[PDB]
C-alpha cells in the first residue's frame, strides 16, 4: 500500500517547514511557494489515501458504523486516530487564532476527509443518520420546552402557541446575520419542535430589528456574517456544513429517533411541515432555506438573492435545489450572476407561494399554519421530498461540497472580497 | 409593417400577422393619425415608447396583442388568412363595427386632429431636422 | 437469524387475541389498546424479517427470479409459502366483508412486503417487469379486438379506428369513478392498444354522462370511489398498487413482449404515443393520469385537482411539471388548477373551446406517427423518470399508502362523501 | 465459453454468406430481402446477447483492464481487430460510406451496440467518458502556437483569444454552419485550446457572417445537422452522432481531463471554464442543443430556436429541466418553434436584444464570469442538474437507439428529399 507512509513524510514536511519558516505575512515570494507545493503535495495524498481506505478509517472510528458521531465528534477523533490526516484541536485553535489572510487553511484537509466519507456508499449514509439524530442540547431542553412552551436563545427566540413552533430569529441588531451559534440555535430549536408533542407546524420568520436603519421592522436574513468570515471565525465544519446535515436536512427529513415508540417501523424519523414568513428581505443563507419548506410567505416589498458565488463561496445547498425550483437559466441568473428577485415580480412565483401587503401579512401567516395538520400531510410531504431530492442526490453533493466550499473559504479573491464589508 | 404601413393597422376589424413580423413608427415627421389612435390600442405609455423613441414591437411578444389579433407560423398563416375572412359576413357585423367606430373615434376627435394636424405636418414637412435625415437614407 | 420464529409468535398472539376478543366496536379502550399493540409487535417484525429475508423470499417465490408473477399472484403465493408475512386468501375475505372503519388492516402487512421486494435491486425490477407483461384478459381478447376493432367492457369502451386505440371511459352514472373492475378494464384496453399492430397511437377521453346533472356532457374523471373505498373496497394490491404497476407504466415503458419477434433485441417493450382529452374534469387519479400522456388537451371550462391519502405517483410526477412550489399547492393544500388559467400549461398542451375540441383532438392524433416519435419518447421518458427513481418511489408507496388507507382521519372522511 | 461467441460468429457467418451471393441492395426481391433482413436481426440480437455478459472483459482486453484510455474511433477499430464480427473493420466500413444511406447495410448498428453495451457497464463506461474528456492531439499539437499568437483557422471554426476570451465563430458561410465530421473536429480542438490556454478565462460561442445570398453580410448561429451528408452517407454514428456528445459538448459541460502534471490536480483533474453563447438568426437542430449546456445564452430579437426522423442528440436529456415535461414533448416530438420574443424563450435564453445593441450586450456578458468561484459554482450546479450515471446511462441507450434511426426506412426517405 504504501500511502499512509507517504502521507505522514508529507505532513511531516509540512510541519517542519511551519516551524522554521516566518510568520505568514513576513514571508519571501521563494517561502511562500515552498510551503504551498508541501501542502499540495501532503493534500493530493489525503485524497490518495482516504480514495482506498475511507470506509476502514470510518470502521475505526466509529466501531464499524454501530456508533452515531456527529461532524465535530467525528473529525476530533479522525484526528487523534490518525495523525496528519485532519487538523488538531490544537492545531485548529490556532488556525482561528488568526485572520482568514494568514490562515494555513488546514481546515482544506477536513474537506478532503468528509468528502471521502460523504462519497462512501456506506459511510456516508451512516453520518447523514447521526446528524440527524437529536442534539443534546435539544433532549436537554425538552422538558422545561415541554412545560413552559418558550426557550429564548441568544439567535433565536422559540415559543410553542396554537400547536405552532414559533421559531423567530433574533439577531435586532445585525439583521439576523449567522454565525456558528445562530447554527446551534437553530437547530437546537428545530429538534425541540419536532420531539415536541404539542408542536404540529412549524414557523421561521426574523424578528423585529433594533439597528437604527431598521428599527421597529422585521428582517428575516441577512446571510452569513461577513465580518466574522474575515476575521476567520466561520467553521467549515461547525457552520458551513453543520447547517446542511443538521437543522436544514431536519427540515426536509426530520429528527431519528431511537426505537422508542410505536410506528417506529414505517415511521423512524419526527418529521413536520414547516412555513417560511419573508420580513425585509432574504439574503444568502436565509435565501437558502427557503428551497425547503412546505409552504412560503413574503410580504410584497421583500427581495431574495444569493450574493455569495460572485463574492467569494458557493451558496450552500442552493446549487443543489435552485433548478428545480426555477430551472437552469434562472439558477444560473441568480447564482452565477447576482441576480436579485422582487417578492412582486412574476417569477417569485417560483420560490414563493404568498406576496401579501405589509398591512395584511400577519394575518396570511395564521392562516396558512392552519392548513397542513393532517398526518395526510406528513405522508404527502415525505413522498414529494423523497421524489425532488434522493437520498443519493443530496449525499453525492455534500460530498463535493465539503471539498469545494473548503477551498473557497481559502480562496485568494474571497478573503479580499469579505474584508471589505 | 413600419411607419404609414403600420398606421393602418390602427383601422382594421381584424389583423393577423406572421410570427417573424414586427412593427414600428421609426420618427422627424408625424405618424399619420397614430398620434390619434395608438393610445387607445396601446395606452399612454407604450404610445410615447412607440413614437416618441421609436420603440419596435414583434409580433410574438406579448404587447404585439394590442396591434394584432392572431400570430401565426408562416406555413399556418396563408389558411388561416382565409379562415378569418369566413368570420366577418352579417349584417350585424356592419352594424356593430358602426356603433363600435363611432365609440372608438367620434367626428369631432377625428376633424379635431385633422385640423391641428394639416398645419402641424406642414411644418414638420420643411423643418432643418427632417430635410437632412431622411437625405440620408442609403 | 431468529425472526421468522419471533415473527411467527408474534402472529400467533395476534390471531389469538382476535378469536378471543370482541368485534370492532364492541372493544374496550383497554381491549383496543392490547390488540393495537399486538399487531405493532408483528408488523415490526415483518419489517425486520424482510429487511434480510427479502430476497431471499422472492427467490423462493420465483424459482430465483425465473417466474415472473403478478402483484396478485405474489401477495397470494407469499400467503401460503410464508403464513403470517401477509394475509391469506381467507383472511383478506373477512377483512372486504367489513367497512374500512371496523378492518384489523391486514392489508398494512402487504404494503410491508411489496415496499421491500421493491426495495431490492434484484426483486424490485423484476416485479416491475412482471406488472408490463400483458394480461390474460388481453391475450384472450386479442384476437377479437384485432378481427372486430371494437371491445365493450363495464367501465371502458375501446375502438380502432384510423389507426387510433380509442379509449372511452364510459361509466355514465358515476363521473368515471374509479374501482378496482375500472383498472381491470383500464389495464386490458391498454394491453389491447400495445399489442393490435393496427394501432399506432391511442386517446383516452371520457365518454357521455347520464347522471342528470351532466346528462349530454363527457367528463373525464372524478377519481377514486369514495362510496368503494368506505365501504372498504378499494384495494390495496388490486387497485391501489395494481394502476401504478399496471396500465399507467405501460402508458410510459409498454407491455413487455416474449422474445417472438425481430428487434427484441432492441426494442424488448412494445410502447405508443397516448394522447388525452379532458372534458369537464379530471380529478384525482384521473388528473394523475395527464402526468404521463405524450399529448393533453382540454376543454376550455375543465380544472385539474388532487384531493386523506396519497395521489398515487402525483408526487413522484408533479414536480418535474411544476416545481417544488405548485406541487405542494396542488398536493398538500387542495390547490385547484383551471384549463384557462396561465399554469395550467404545466399540465396542458391545448385549451380549446368545447365547439372546437373535437376536431382540435382529431388533429392531434395524425401528428404522432413516427418511428422517431416512439425513439424520442422513450429518451424523454428515460430523463424524465429512471428505473431507480420510480422503484424507489413505489416501495415507499406500498407502505405510506397502505398505512393511509387505515389512518383514523381517512375512514372519517371518506365515509362523509 | 459459454457459446455465445460462437453463435455470433456463425450469425456473421450467414449474412457475409448472403451477402456475397445476393445481388445488390436495390436488385433484391422482396423474398430476398427478408431473407438477409432476418439475417442481419439474428446477428445483432447476439451482439447484445454476446456484450451483455462479456461487455467487461471485451473493454478490459482492449483497454488493458482500464489502464490506456482510448477514444471511440481507436476503441471500435480496436474492437474490429480484435473480435471480428462484433463490429465492422474499416475496408467494411468503407464499402459502407461509399454508398447512400439507402443502400447501406447498416452495420454502424453494431458501433450502437456496442458502445451501448461499454456505457452499460458501471467500470468501462466511466473509463470511456473519462478517455473523450481527454485534450486530443490536434490540441496538443497547437497549443504552443495559439498561445503565442491567440488565433487558429480552421476549416469550421475561426478561434481567438482577445482580452482573455476565447471567441469561437462558426464560420462556415456557405452553408449556414451545417455540421459535419470536419466542424466536430474543428470544434472539439477549438474547445480543448480554449480551455488548456492559461491566458483564456471565458469562452464565446457565436456564428459568423454569412456570404450565401439570402443570408449574405447576416450571422447564423446553426442550421444544424448537414442534411445533404446525412442523405448521401457522410454522417458517421461513431465519427460525428457519438463524437460531439462525448467530446466538445460534455467538455463544456465538464472541462477537459487533464494527466497530473499542475497543483491542485487533487481536486479538479478536470480544468473547465464558463461558456457564453450568442445567437444571430436562428438555432436549429444541433445548434440548439449546444445552448444546453452553457453559462449564458443571448440571441438576438428576431431569432429562432427548434429541433426538428432522428434523436436530437442530448435534448431528450437536458430540455425536460430547462422546460418541463410538456414544452420538452412539444419541441421535439412535434416540432414546435420558439421565438426569441415570446415568453417562453425565457426558459432557454437569458437576454434578448435587439440586433443593434447585440454586440455591446455581449461584450458586458464576458466580464461577469470571471471568479473562481464562478468555476465552483458552475460545478456544484451541473453536478446537480446531471448526474456521470444520469449522462451515461442516457448517452448508453442513445448509441443504440440512434444507430438504428439512422437506418431507418422513414429517415432515409425524409432526408434525401434535399
Ligand atoms: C441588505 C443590506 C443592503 C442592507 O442595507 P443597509 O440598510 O444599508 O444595511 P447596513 O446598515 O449595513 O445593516 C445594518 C448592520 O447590520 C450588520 N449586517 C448587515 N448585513 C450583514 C452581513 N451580511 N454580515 C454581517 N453583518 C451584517 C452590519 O453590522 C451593519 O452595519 P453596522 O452594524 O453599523 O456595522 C446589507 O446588509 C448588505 O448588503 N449586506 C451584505 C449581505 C451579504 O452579501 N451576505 C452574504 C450572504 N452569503 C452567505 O451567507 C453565503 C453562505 C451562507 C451559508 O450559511 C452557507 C453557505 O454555504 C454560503
Ligand atoms: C425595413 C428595413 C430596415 C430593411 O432594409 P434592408 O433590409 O437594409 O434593405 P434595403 O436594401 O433598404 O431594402 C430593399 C429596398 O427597399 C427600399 N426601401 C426601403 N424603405 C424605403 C423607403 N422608405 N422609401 C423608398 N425605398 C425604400 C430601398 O430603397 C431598397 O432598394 P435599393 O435602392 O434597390 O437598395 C429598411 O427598409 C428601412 O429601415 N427602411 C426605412 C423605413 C422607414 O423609415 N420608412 C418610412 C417610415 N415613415 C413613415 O411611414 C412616415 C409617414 C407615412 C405616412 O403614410 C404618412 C405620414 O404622415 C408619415
Ligand atoms: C365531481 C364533483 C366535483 C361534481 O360536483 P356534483 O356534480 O355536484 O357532484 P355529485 O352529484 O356527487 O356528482 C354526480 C354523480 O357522480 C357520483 N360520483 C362522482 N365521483 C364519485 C366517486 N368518486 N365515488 C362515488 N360516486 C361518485 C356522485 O355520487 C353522483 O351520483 P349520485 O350518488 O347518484 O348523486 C363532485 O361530485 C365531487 O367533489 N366528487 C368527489 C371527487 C373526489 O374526491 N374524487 C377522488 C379523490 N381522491 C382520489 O381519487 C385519490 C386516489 C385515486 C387513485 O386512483 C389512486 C390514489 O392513490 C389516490
Ligand atoms: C434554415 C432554413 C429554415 C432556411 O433556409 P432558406 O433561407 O430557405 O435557404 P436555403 O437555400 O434552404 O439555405 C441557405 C443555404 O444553406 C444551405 N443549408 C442550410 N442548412 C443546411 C443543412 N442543414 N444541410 C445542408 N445545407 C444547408 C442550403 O443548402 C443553402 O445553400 P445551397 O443549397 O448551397 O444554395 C432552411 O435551410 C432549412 O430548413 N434548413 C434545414 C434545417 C434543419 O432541419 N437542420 C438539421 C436539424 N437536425 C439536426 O441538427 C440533427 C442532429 C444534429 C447533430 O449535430 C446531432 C444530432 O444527434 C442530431
Amino acid at each position: 500500500d504504501g500511502l499512509w507512509a507517504a502521507l505522514t513524510e508529507a505532513a511531516a514536511s509540512v510541519e517542519k517547514l511551519l516551524a522554521t519558516l516566518p510568520e505568514h505575512g513576513a514571508r519571501s515570494s521563494a517561502e511562500r511557494a515552498e510551503i504551498a507545493a508541501a501542502h499540495d503535495a501532503a493534500r493530493a495524498l489525503r485524497v490518495r489515501f482516504l480514495d482506498t481506505h475511507a470506509d476502514a478509517v470510518y470502521d475505526r472510528l466509529t466501531d464499524h458504523r454501530r456508533v452515531h458521531l456527529r461532524l465535530a465528534e467525528l473529525v476530533e477523533a479522525a484526528a487523534t486516530a490518525f495523525p496528519g490526516l485532519v487538523p488538531t484541536q490544537q492545531q485548529l485553535a490556532v488556525e482561528r487564532s488568526l485572520p482568514q489572510a494568514a490562515k494555513e487553511g488546514h481546515e482544506i484537509d477536513q474537506g478532503i476527509f468528509l468528502r471521502a466519507v460523504l462519497r462512501s456508499p456506506l459511510a456516508g449514509p451512516h453520518l447523514l443518520d447521526a446528524m440527524l439524530r437529536p442534539t443534546p442540547r435539544a433532549l436537554e431542553l425538552l422538558p422545561e420546552f415541554v412545560r413552559t412552551g418558550e426557550v429564548e436563545m441568544e439567535a433565536v427566540h422559540l415559543e410553542r402557541r396554537d400547536g405552532v413552533a414559533r421559531l423567530t430569529m433574533c439577531r435586532d441588531d445585525r439583521l439576523n446575520a449567522e454565525d456558528g451559534q445562530q447554527v446551534d440555535d437553530m437547530e437546537t430549536a428545530v429538534d425541540l419542535a419536532l420531539l415536541d408533542p404539542g408542536v404540529r407546524v412549524g414557523l421561521l420568520r426574523g424578528g423585529v430589528m433594533s439597528h437604527p436603519r431598521y428599527r421597529g421592522k422585521r428582517v428575516f436574513s441577512a446571510g452569513i456574517n461577513l465580518k466574522y468570515l474575515s476575521q476567520g471565525g466561520i467553521s467549515l465544519v461547525d457552520f458551513l456544513m453543520r447547517r446542511e446535515l443538521g437543522y436544514i436536512h431536519k427540515l426536509v427529513r426530520g429528527v431519528l429517533t431511537n426505537d422508542d415508540r410505536p410506528g417506529w417501523w414505517h415511521s423512524p424519523r419526527i418529521e413536520k411541515p414547516w412555513v417560511a414568513a419573508v420580513d425585509g428581505f432574504a439574503i444568502g443563507g436565509g435565501a437558502q432555506l427557503l428551497l425547503v419548506f412546505d409552504r412560503v410567505l413574503a410580504s410584497s416589498d421583500a427581495y431574495f438573492s444569493l450574493p455569495a458565488a460572485k463574492e467569494g463561496i458557493i451558496p450552500g445547498a442552493a446549487n443543489l435545489r435552485l433548478g428545480r425550483f426555477a430551472g437552469p437559466r434562472v439558477s444560473r441568473q441568480v447564482i452565477l450572476e447576482g441576480r436579485r428577485i422582487w417578492a412582486k415580480e412574476p417569477e417569485a412565483r417560483l420560490l414563493v407561494d404568498e406576496v401579501v401587503e405589509p398591512d395584511e401579512l400577519d394575518a396570511a401567516i395564521e392562516r396558512s399554519l392552519t392548513r397542513l395538520d393532517g398526518d395526510a400531510v406528513l405522508a404527502n410531504r415525505r413522498m414529494l421530498n423523497l421524489a425532488d431530492e434522493s437520498p443519493d442526490g443530496f449525499r453525492a453533493y455534500m460530498a463535493e461540497f465539503a471539498l469545494m466550499q473548503a477551498l473557497r473559504l481559502y480562496g485568494h479573491d474571497t478573503i479580499d472580497k469579505v474584508g471589505r464589508f | 409593417a413600419i411607419g404609414g404601413g403600420a398606421q393602418l393597422l390602427l383601422v382594421f376589424d381584424r389583423v393577423l400577422a406572421s410570427s417573424d413580423a414586427y412593427f414600428s413608427l421609426p420618427a422627424g415627421i408625424i405618424p399619420g393619425a397614430a398620434n390619434l389612435r395608438l393610445g387607445r390600442f396601446a395606452g399612454p405609455r407604450v404610445s410615447r415608447q412607440v413614437i416618441l423613441e421609436g420603440r419596435r414591437i414583434w409580433a410574438k411578444e406579448p404587447e404585439a396583442r394590442l396591434l394584432v389579433d392572431e400570430v401565426v407560423e408562416p406555413d399556418e398563416l396563408d389558411a388561416a388568412i382565409e379562415r378569418s375572412l369566413t368570420r366577418l359576413d352579417g349584417d350585424a357585423v356592419l352594424a356593430n363595427r358602426r356603433m363600435l367606430n363611432l365609440a372608438d373615434e367620434s367626428p369631432d376627435g377625428f376633424r379635431a386632429y385633422m385640423a391641428e394636424f394639416a398645419l402641424m405636418q406642414a411644418l414638420r414637412l420643411y423643418g432643418h431636422d427632417t430635410i437632412d435625415k431622411v437625405g440620408r437614407f442609403g
